[PDB]
RNA sequence: UUGACAUUGUGAAGAGACAUAGAGGGUGUAGAAUAAGUGGGAGCUUCGGCGCCAGUGAAAUACCACUACCUUUAUAGUUUC
RNA sequence: GAAGACAUUGUCAGGUGGGGAGUUUGGCUGGGGCGGCACAUCUGUUAAACGAUAACGCAGAUGUCCUAAGGGGGGCUCAUG
RNA sequence: CGCGGGGUGGAGCAGCCUGGUAGCUCGUCGGGCUCAUAACCCGAAGGUCGUCGGUUCAAAUCCGGCCCCCGCAACCA
């Protein structure tokens, strides 16, 4: 389904363009949302990614996979040693996963000029007035 | 506008049941082996007022 | 295409057992309307005859009265208006001119029922008589929309060939896709069956 | 009303005791007080016409006027449903009502 | 208002550019449909919450329209655009102004 | 709230429906004649049933294809209920 | 056990929908309102004999009609007595 | 305007699908019936069937334009 806005009796208060309840798409998919919920139960493990397995009509099924950033077999090995770093602390909660970079739009292209290095980072960057001591 | 009498009762705070002087639910029993093959006798001892 | 086996091609000149000439009829199929502006008229140009022995009520004078005896049937003139008012109806398709447009107010009492009068429905009143006479004795029937939408005429008799009866329904088919408007339907050439009088009908 | 069910459902023989209860005037509201003081809170009862516009769609004005029909539509809002919803006839009954 | 169903005048039709003959008719509204840029442009901003995005018009104070003549040249296929001035009843057939009529019956 | 699509899989029976195959029957005067009815036709058949050039009406008729508008009128190939 | 592999839920479209959301609800003007239109316009006057010139000043009036009541040519003279 | 329906004596309506004859009432004049009045029945005056064209052996009717009225509906200068 979607993400109905929490409005009492349907009371939003604003412009008609700013009064949506049912037609709220939510910029995130259920695949990405599922990873973050399990990232709250097993919040001690560094979640990897998941993939759609089954479906019905009310529920979307995804298969999750994680690793142990404390187990010596995982802490070592130059194949997955990067997971044991603080910058890799719950990559999904932000969107550093495969499905999170799809929903965010982290891609190379002329179709992604508003999200080259950051959605709102690019916004702030272009709108900032770079003033030199010697105004050019 | 405001809210009416029936919209208010949807919460059910004071609009609820004052149950206290009730000796329970005047239900029956679970239909089992005896209740659908023959019978069983129940003896009434007290009949109070709810 | 139409030049192959049948429709009104070759397989009909054998099943005839009659002594008289059995002429065919062109019956097409295409959905039109019930208005008079959504109806197609005009006459088809046929290089070949229909092999018919009908009689016309011709009447010409001047430079069109001598040639009106080799292309025509009977020798009639303009002074003849007192005779055509009693009982003769042995006229199927007649022919007049512009040399008789002033006394054309005396041919409606006994000749307006079966339409032997030069009005404005069938092309009859014209001063040309040497080119259109290969379409009277060489038969050129009419195309006029009846109660609904259909034109019933005659192609020829089933006693000719397949070289002559192949250049008759291919050049008449050019007025059956041309004078057609958009107040009609699809397939201007579909289920086309044709019969004479004796030999059965074959579809296309 | 009449409803067809399954010959499996039970039932106790005879009628219940207490016929003629609500068949007597309570006379004073002091006892009507004690009545709901046991059931639930729904009493006393206020009139929609005597109230304000904001309070009830029948309230607001100077006289004892309604303004609109007390007849509500079966598919109306839960804020406009307070009266005779889906009535098949109103006014004073000229029959012994019942069923068919 | 009566007008002719045919009229001779100047027609700059290349091979023409002189006095010819045009069979006069009337300009019809046509059809708006889709494909219009404003169509997609409008239903772009129109699609969604907000209701009406662009203004309408409920201030109709006019009672008549300007009748346009659509006469095509029977020589070079070109049609002409000729308008007049607001009228009520209109026509182009017959029943022209006769020499001297009365008020009978 | 109503329709729609997915969830929603299997079997049976019937009713409508477009295509086919087929059939039937429909104005008063009138001419020994039930006629929406277009064209050709003077023979199909052993009998003569009618014809027929003609003719009353406002239109014609055996040999038969078609325009065929239509009929709570047929297949059991499609579609819907 | 009951219904039933329908209802149900998700997703769109038609509707209902002051229950509730947001917003607006002319101007001139002897207060305002009501009545009006001196708002887009034209005639005579106001208007002080260049030009310019206001009033809810006056007497009035338009939002159209006409392939002819238009353009050209030829002839003629009307109301009234 | 996108669509659909109606228009018939002074009043108000049939007839339309499947075209040949204008049926009915109230208003009016006159008659019949009873000893007579009332009620009743009937004859007649009374409809360019709003307007243009056409088909047809023949149009209030069937198709296309226009006028008058109403309803649903659409409503981006």
């Amino acid at each position: 389904g979607n993400r109905k806005r929490p409005v009492p009796k349907g009371a939003t208060y604003g412009k008609p363009t700013n009064q949506g309840v049912n037609e709220l798409k939510y910029q995130r998919s259920l695949r990405a949302t599922a990873e973050e919920r399990v990232g709250r139960r097993a919040a001690n493990l560094r979640v990897l990614n998941s993939y759609w397995v089954n479906q019905d009509s009310t529920y979307k099924y995804f298969e999750v996979i994680l690793v142990d950033p404390q187990h010596k077999a995982i802490r070592r090995d130059a194949r997955y040693n990067w997971i044991c770093d603080p910058v890799h602390k719950h990559r999904e909660a932000r969107g550093l996963t495969a499905t999170g970079k799809k929903s965010r739009g982290i891609n190379k292209g002329h179709k992604f000029n508003n999200t080259k290095a950051g959605r709102r980072k690019t916004w702030k960057r272009q709108n900032t007035l770079s003033l030199w001591r010697y105004r050019k | 506008g405001r809210v009416i009498r029936n919209q208010r009762k949807g919460a059910g705070s004071i609009f609820t049941s004052h149950t206290r002087l009730r000796q329970g639910a005047a239900k029956l029993r679970t239909l089992d082996y005896a209740e659908r093959h023959g019978y069983i006798r129940g003896i009434v001892k007290q009949i109070v007022h709810d | 295409v139409k030049e192959l086996l049948k429709y009104s091609n070759e397989t009909k000149k054998r099943n005839f057992l009659e002594t008289v000439e059995l002429q065919v009829g062109l019956k097409n199929y295409d959905p039109q309307r019930d208005k008079r502006f959504s109806g197609s008229l005009k006459l088809p140009n046929c290089p070949r005859p229909n092999m018919s022995i009908c009689i016309f009520g011709d009447a010409f004078d001047v430079d069109r009265a001598k040639s009106c005896g080799v292309d025509a049937m009977s020798v009639d003139d303009l002074k003849k208006l007192n005779k055509n008012k009693k009982l003769i109806k042995k006229l199927s398709k007649k022919y007049n001119a512009f040399i008789a447009s002033e006394v054309l107010i005396k041919q409606v009492p006994r000749l307006l029922g079966p339409q032997l009068s030069k009005a404005g429905k069938f092309p009859t009143p014209v001063s040309h008589n040497d080119d259109l006479y290969g379409k009277v004795t060489d038969v050129r029937s009419t195309i006029k929309f009846q109660l609904k939408k259909v034109l019933c005429l005659a192609v020829a008799v089933g006693n000719v060939e397949m070289e002559e009866d192949v250049l008759v329904n291919q050049i008449l088919m050019s007025v059956n896709f041309f004078v057609s408007l958009l107040k009609k339907n699809w397939q201007n050439v579909g289920s086309l069956v044709v019969k004479s009088s004796m030999g059965p009908a074959f579809r296309l | 009303a009449k409803k067809v069910i399954s010959s499996d459902a039970r039932g106790v023989i005879g009628v219940i005791a207490g016929g003629g209860r609500v068949d007597k005037p309570l006379l004073k509201a002091g006892r009507a007080f004690h009545k709901y003081r046991l059931k639930r809170n729904s009493w006393p009862k206020t009139r929609g016409v005597a109230m304000n516009p904001v309070d009830h769609p029948h309230g607001g004005g100077n006289h004892q006027h309604i303004g609109k029909a007390s007849t509500i539509s079966r598919g109306a809002v839960s804020g406009q449903k307070a009266g005779l919803i889906a009535a098949r006839r109103t006014g004073l009954l000229r029959g012994s009502q019942k069923t068919q | 208002v009566n007008v002719p169903k045919t009229r001779k005048t100047y027609c700059k039709g290349k091979t023409c550019r002189k006095h010819t003959q045009h069979k006069v008719t009337q300009y019809k509204a046509g059809k708006a449909s889709l494909f219009a840029q404003g169509k997609r442009r409008y239903d772009r901003k129109q699609s969604g919450f907000g209701g009406q995005t662009k203004p309408v018009f409920h201030k109709k104070a006019k009672t008549t329209k300007k009748v346009v003549l659509r006469l095509e040249c029977v020589k070079c296929k070109t049609r002409a655009q000729l308008t007049l001035k607001r009228c009520k009843h209109f026509e182009l057939g017959g029943e022209k102004k006769q020499k001297g009529q009365a008020l009978q019956f």
